[PDB]
């Protein structure tokens, strides 16, 4: 029992079993010249490690020693909070999540064909992580390409300003040179000034049409940008559960037959 | 039969090198057409489209335009051309006046091909060389001027303090101290010589060579001394002159009197590169020398006239720029009598599949690195659609208990279907110490690759700048007055009180989690447990028992300074009572070694008082050498500062402006990360400071920057439009392009960014080529333009790589380099080759070429016999023998065996990508080194992984044969006993320094390297070093781990 004990396992791999569980989840760990066992309680995405000392029979945190076993001390705190021993620990040992992962995995006692599933799920996972990765590149390329368009538009608008000014700039200096003299040159002079001005505005006209045509592509880009995020967030939740099953399968195997080295062909 | 005739209906056959894109030379296009039409806008209002050569100078274009305008009307309304300057809109959207009329039309970064003519407004032309600055930076300085936020503008004004102080240290004892800035002495940290380096001398003597020039130039003269290793440049300068000016016409007395007049007119250069020996330091301390000893070379220094050196430096001439707490007695934080509550309001832009996702909510939490209270969310309201919660969230911490460095971390999520959409954090106090109150608009960031966690507090403080992303706005409680953080003056009193208070409690009480009987005596068993803790690495997380234990003993902990990191993580940052006291301990805690004090600048120590202490540690101990080694970690660790303006930023900025070797790399690492918006502004602001105050080096940097842009463009064309062309055709394109005059200009006269000691002269094009990789790296070659090219290297070559992302390599090579030092300076000679690497951009960089080295594969191609059948295990050895013959051979194996030993241990400890024939390299001299490291801490273990503790360097026969001269059954020689004994001694040597290696990796979490997303990424290094064990177990662990990859050898 005290070897089984559900939550008893007996540092890094603790934190990976504790990763992404809720406020209250726990388990127990084993230098012996340090202490004996170690309760690892999770509180708000952070791991609280509590020392278990063993001497004349008693197992305890410090003073309140009268609990004759390791399993004596934990059941007591599954019902109750940890604040009475040490102040800022008003959270219980709520979730003793250390099921040996026979809860699902198709209850398969096949050993071999559980390992086939582990390949299957790990191929789906590894496929899925590429799709997630692929899309993250698209996202970040698109974020960039968008802002380059946004900058380009300002540049366009600034270019336009210099040209809108230029068609106006000549009106002043040209229509001084129409009224003074007038007979001198006349249609000869003013035509070839009128030509220059007619170039200038149709150019502006092109430029503005060039900017518009960018902007329409910006919305289409910005639209696709949304569609990427949209589908990133569809893929994200499957990816965690497909991952979570592939931890529990791989755990269920490494309970009975150790076979740590046999795994790598499937995976 | 193969597939069970199962069709994949979806599949359709119709439908390397990835980090794009950018545009280069004109808005649309990478490479402007060789001949081009450009609209010249005149003051008179005429447009005159001018056909111009791509490469034409603006002087040429102006000159021709004022010829060609004559033929248009209104020519009488133009002035002389000399009363005009070109202006146009650049790709950065700013109207840049084009002052330097020597610049070429392709080099302008025009948006559209057009040019406006004007008489130069802004009569301080000089002042509008912030163009220089903004070119170096890659964003225009005017883009800052228009930033609303007053922190930014306060950074800019107040950081100038630092600049002006640095410029003063330069022009203090000039010209010497200026020369000292530009050409700092490149020396080791210790003058002590390791026993293996010494024993390569005649009881401490080296043969040297001092070269000299007399008339006109072009003849040089050797003066081959044999001075003491530990004699100094001045002494060596004398002996060179003595022997130079001995004669049959000069008495001995007469000689000394010619030596004294001559001696101080000279200083020692290194022949072949711009290093110089400018201060009292044992010759052996200068890095050049100590290499020449290790490599079996005779140092080649040059006697150079101080006045020809002081010819070459011009003045830095620092200019203060154009850009040159008022309420009342505001309310103290500790007067506010309420818990924190935070009004969430509405996210706007949440992109979710409503079919897929049920319901979405905002998660929140207060944090300090780790969290001051229960995390809380809000209700699952407005499940998707237009998500809107007008809640107040209520946090069980009294407003006075909020620590100065406190930060709110939030994240919109989806629903045990729990899943983060976006995130963003906010500093609860602003940069002026002011508790944040009112309405806030926070644009969110997307969840990165590895982060499955709901909330992400280690990520950067502040909004996202990308507008079109989930903006979740919110509101903070308003206490009728601007609330501020209490003074130190105030905090010191409240601590002194909490101390006096603590003395008069009952002992009855002192039996609950603090203080106790001990009093001023303590216990010896207690004092034993404390140093035992202290010695543990940072990642051996501490228990609540040990925290309370350490916290009670906080005053004894002053005896053991090095415990501080452990102690600080014991403080309850929510009990301001505790924190105020810790502020007083830290106030005058003993300073500690920089390798230890760097831990205190990671994410887990965000307090100002702590981080100040840490800067004080550095200010005291950390040398210009050791700063320059750890500089990446220090530039990175700026991401974890709360505000723009802070002590660490002021430390580094000053070092950068004081020592131009640091400055050089300090620029490039900042500039490197410029694309990344988590730091775009911070680092830009900072780079503006540096650039404004660094003296002439700006102009030098501006050439390096101009050169890299040319190269980025070139490769970007080669990778997008000259893919699906032959190497043949591509090369025709590369050489053609390189020969254009704008490239010739822009790629020939500059300093290597890999090391600005080396100059890059004319570029030998015949030896320039695109390597065979799909990423299309360029292999570039320059003529070393030194006076003594010949004595060091006649040609200089470095590889430019447009794909890839060097910064993982960058770090592992940096790690290697530190292990080499740790080893060698502790007397044991393992020769690692941390070949140089430098990222300058978004997957862009430079890699040092090592001449005369070959991938094992090449060895075996060049040793493979006749009809392709099987390669020989001996070819390596046979190829190596062919090079090294005689007594030379024996040392070539020793080298192989020494370098192989180190590369075995480093590789195993770092878990770098599996080693195999095409990424392991051996030299003519027989030294081994690894290239192309891939992913470091076993980052292919995200796919399965789990306690794999892999061996990446697996010594095949090939290696073993060479190690044991030539024996069959190699695993059995004493040659190999030694090798193993190297490996074990080295493995243990790194194990004693594992605190550092953790901390170095810890500091790098800041960067967006997928290999380093959070501390358990780093935790692989604990298993592989075996830190939770005794060293004897760790040895056996290593032997075990080593044994099973080779299947026999190790006991
Ligand atoms: C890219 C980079 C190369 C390098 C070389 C040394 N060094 O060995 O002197 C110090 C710091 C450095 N950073
Ligand atoms: C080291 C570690 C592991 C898990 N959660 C944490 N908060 C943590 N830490 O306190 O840096
Ligand atoms: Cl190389």
């Amino acid at each position: 029992s005290l070897q089984d004990a559900e939550w008893y396992w007996g540092r890094e791999e603790v934190n990976e079993k504790l990763r992404d569980t809720a406020d209250g989840t726990f388990l127990v760990r084993d230098t012996k010249m340090h202490g004996d066992y170690t309760l690892t309680l999770r509180k708000g995405g952070n791991n609280k490690l509590i020392k278990i000392f063993h001497r004349d029979g008693k197992y305890g945190f410090s003073d309140p020693l009268t609990f004759s076993s390791v399993v004596e001390l934990i059941n007591h705190y599954r019902n109750e909070s940890l604040a009475q021993y040490n102040p800022k620990l008003d959270v219980k040992l709520l979730y003793p999540v250390s099921k040996y992962q026979q809860d699902q995995v198709v209850k398969e006692d096949n050993i071999e064909a559980v390992g086939k599933k582990l390949h299957e799920y790990n191929t789906q996972f590894q496929e899925k992580s590429r799709e997630y990765d692929r899309l993250y590149e698209e996202y970040t390329r698109t974020s960039q390409e968008i802002q380059m368009k946004r900058t380009a538009i300002e540049a366009f608008n600034e270019t336009i300003k210099i040209f809108e000014e230029q068609c106006q700039t000549q009106e002043r200096y040209s229509k001084e040179y129409i009224e003074k003299f007038k007979r001198e040159g006349n249609e000869k002079e003013i035509q070839r000034i009128m030509h220059n001005y007619d170039k200038l505005k149709s150019r502006i006209s092109e430029i503005i049409d060039s900017r518009r045509r960018l902007e329409e592509d910006l919305k289409k880009q910005a639209a696709e940008y949304r569609e990427i995020d949209k589908r990133m967030n569809s893929i994200k939740p499957d990816l965690i559960q497909l991952r979570k099953t592939r931890d529990q399968y791989l755990m269920w195997l490494t309970q009975k037959g150790v076979r740590q080295k046999k795994l790598n062909e499937w995976l | 039969s193969y597939y069970h005739h199962h069709h994949h209906h979806d599949y359709d056959i119709p439908t390397s090198m990835p980090p794009r894109p950018s545009s280069g030379e004109l808005w649309g296009i990478h490479l402007m057409p060789p001949r081009i039409l450009v609209e010249c806008l005149l003051p008179n209002g005429m447009i005159v489209t001018l056909e111009c050569l791509r490469e034409a100078t603006l002087i040429t274009i102006k000159h021709e335009l004022f010829k060609e305008a004559r033929k248009y009307p209104l020519h009488q309304l133009l002035q002389d051309e000399s009363s005009y300057i070109f202006v146009s809109v650049t790709q950065e959207a700013e109207r840049e006046e084009f002052f330097d009329e020597t610049r070429r039309l392709c080099d302008l970064r025009l948006f559209q091909p057009f040019l406006k003519v004007i008489e130069p407004v802004g009569n301080r032309e000089e002042k509008i060389l912030n163009r220089e600055i903004g070119f170096a930076i890659g964003m225009p300085v005017c883009e800052f001027d228009m930033v609303k936020d007053p922190e930014v503008q306060d950074f800019r004004r107040n950081i100038l303090n630092v600049c002006k102080e640095a410029v003063d240290l330069r022009d203090l004892n000039s010209p010497h101290s200026r020369a000292m800035y530009v050409y700092p002495p490149n020396v080791e940290s210790s003058p002590e010589l390791p026993k293996h380096i010494y024993n390569k001398l005649d009881k401490g003597q080296i043969i040297v060579v001092i070269w000299v020039i007399v008339s006109p130039n072009n003849d040089k003269q050797k003066y081959t001394l044999k001075i003491n290793h530990d004699c100094v440049p001045e002494q060596v300068i004398a002996e060179a002159i003595r022997k130079k000016t001995r004669s049959m016409l000069l008495s001995s007395e007469q000689l000394k009197l010619c030596v004294l007049e001559y001696q101080g007119k000279y200083i020692l250069k290194v022949c072949g590169c711009d290093e110089y020996f400018l201060e009292k330091y044992p010759l052996s301390q200068y890095k050049y020398i100590r290499s020449c000893i290790m490599l079996g070379r005779m140092p080649n220094l040059m006697l150079m006239a101080k006045e020809s050196l002081y010819s070459q430096l011009p003045m830095d001439c620092f200019t203060m720029p154009s850009y040159s707490n008022g309420e009342t007695s505001t309310k103290s934080l500790w007067v506010i009598n309420s818990a924190l509550r935070i009004k969430i309001l509405c996210a706007t832009y949440v992109n979710v599949n409503i079919r897929d996702i049920d319901k979405i909510y905002v998660r929140t939490g207060i944090y300090h690195g780790g969290e001051p209270l229960c995390d809380n969310v809000n209700t699952q309201r407005v499940p998707c659609s237009n998500p809107r919660w007008n809640e107040w969230l209520n946090y069980d911490i009294y407003i006075p208990d909020l620590p100065r460095a406190a930060r709110l971390c939030l994240s919109i999520c989806s629903v045990e279907e729990h899943c983060p959409l976006a995130w963003g954090n906010i500093n609860l106090f602003d940069y002026t110490d002011t508790l944040v109150s009112g309405k806030m608009a926070l644009n969110l960031w997307p969840v990165p690759h590895g982060l499955e966690d709901l909330l992400n507090p280690i990520g950067v403080t502040g909004s996202n700048p990308n507008k079109e992303t989930p903006c979740l706005e919110l509101e903070f409680d308003w206490f009728s007055s601007v609330v501020k953080f209490p003074d130190m003056s105030v905090i010191e009193e409240h601590a002194n009180w909490s101390v006096s208070r603590e003395a008069g409690f009952s002992y009855s009480h002192a039996g609950l989690s603090n203080r106790l009987a001990r009093d001023n005596e303590l216990r010896e068993n207690d004092k034993e447990q404390l140093k035992a803790i202290s010695t543990r690495d940072p990642l051996s997380e501490i228990t609540e028992q040990e925290k309370d234990f350490l916290w009670s003993h906080r005053h004894y902990c002053v005896t053991i300074p090095e415990i501080l990191p452990k102690l600080l993580l014991s403080v309850k940052w929510n009990s301001r009572d505790e924190v105020a006291q810790m502020y007083c301990l830290v106030k005058d805690w003993p300073p500690i070694k920089p390798e230890q004090a760097m831990e205190l600048l990671d994410c887990n120590y965000p307090d100002p008082m702590v981080r100040g202490f840490a800067v004080r540690c550095l200010e005291k101990y950390l040398t210009d050498d050791k700063l320059s080694q750890y500089l990446i970690q220090l530039v990175q660790v700026l991401k974890y500062e709360q505000y723009l303006d802070n002590l660490l930023v002021r430390f580094l900025l000053k070092k950068a402006l004081t020592n131009q070797r640091i400055g050089h790399f300090f620029f490039w690492h900042l500039k490197s990360e410029m694309h990344n918006k988590t730091v775009s502004q911070r680092f830009g602001l900072l780079l503006e400071s540096y650039c404004r105050a660094c003296g002439m080096y700006l102009k030098h940097l501006n050439r390096q920057v101009e050169a890299m842009e040319k190269l980025i463009n070139l490769t970007d064309i080669l990778k997008q439009e000259k893919k699906d062309e032959t190497q043949k055709v591509q090369m025709k394109f590369l050489v053609e392009q390189m020969r254009r005059p704008d490239f010739m200009d822009a790629l020939q006269g500059f300093l290597s960014p890999l090391n600005p000691a080396h100059q890059l002269g004319n570029l030998r094009l015949e030896e320039c080529r695109i390597m065979s990789s799909a990423k299309r790296p360029l292999w570039l070659n320059w003529e070393n333009p030194d006076i003594m090219s010949e004595l060091l290297f006649q040609n200089n070559e470095i590889i430019f790589k447009n794909g890839d992302d060097l910064r993982q390599d960058m770090l592992t090579l940096q790690i290697i380099r530190i292990m080499e030092n740790i080893w060698q300076n502790q007397g044991l000679d393992l020769r690692m080759l941390p070949y140089g690497c430098l990222s300058i951009g978004d997957c862009v960089g430079l890699i040092e070429v090592v001449r005369n080295s070959h991938t094992i594969m090449q060895i075996q191609c060049k040793g493979g016999l006749k009809g392709a059948l099987q390669f020989n295990s001996h070819t390596l050895h046979q190829w190596l023998k062919d090079k090294n013959k005689g007594e030379i051979y024996d040392a070539a194996i020793d080298l192989f065996t020494r370098s192989c030993a180190g590369y075995c241990v480093a590789t195993f400890i770092l878990g770098i990508g599996d080693r195999h024939n095409s990424n392991i390299m051996v030299k003519d001299d027989g030294q081994l080194f690894h290239i192309d490291f891939g992913h470091f801490l076993d980052h292919k273990k995200k796919k399965f992984g789990y306690k794999r503790e892999r061996v990446p360097f697996v010594l095949t026969q090939d290696f073993l044969i060479v190690i044991s001269k030539g024996a069959q059954e190699c695993t059995k020689t004493r040659e190999f006993e030694r090798f193993q004994e190297m490996c074990y001694k080295a493995y243990l040597a790194i194990r004693q320094h594992a605190n550092l290696f953790i901390n170095l990796f810890s500091m790098m979490l800041g960067s967006g390297m997928p290999e380093l997303q959070s501390f358990d990424d780093i935790a692989y290094i604990r298993k592989t070093l075996a830190l939770d064990k005794t060293e004897q177990e760790a040895l056996e662990y290593f032997m075990k781990q080593m044994n099973d990859a080779h299947h026999g050898g190790w006991t």
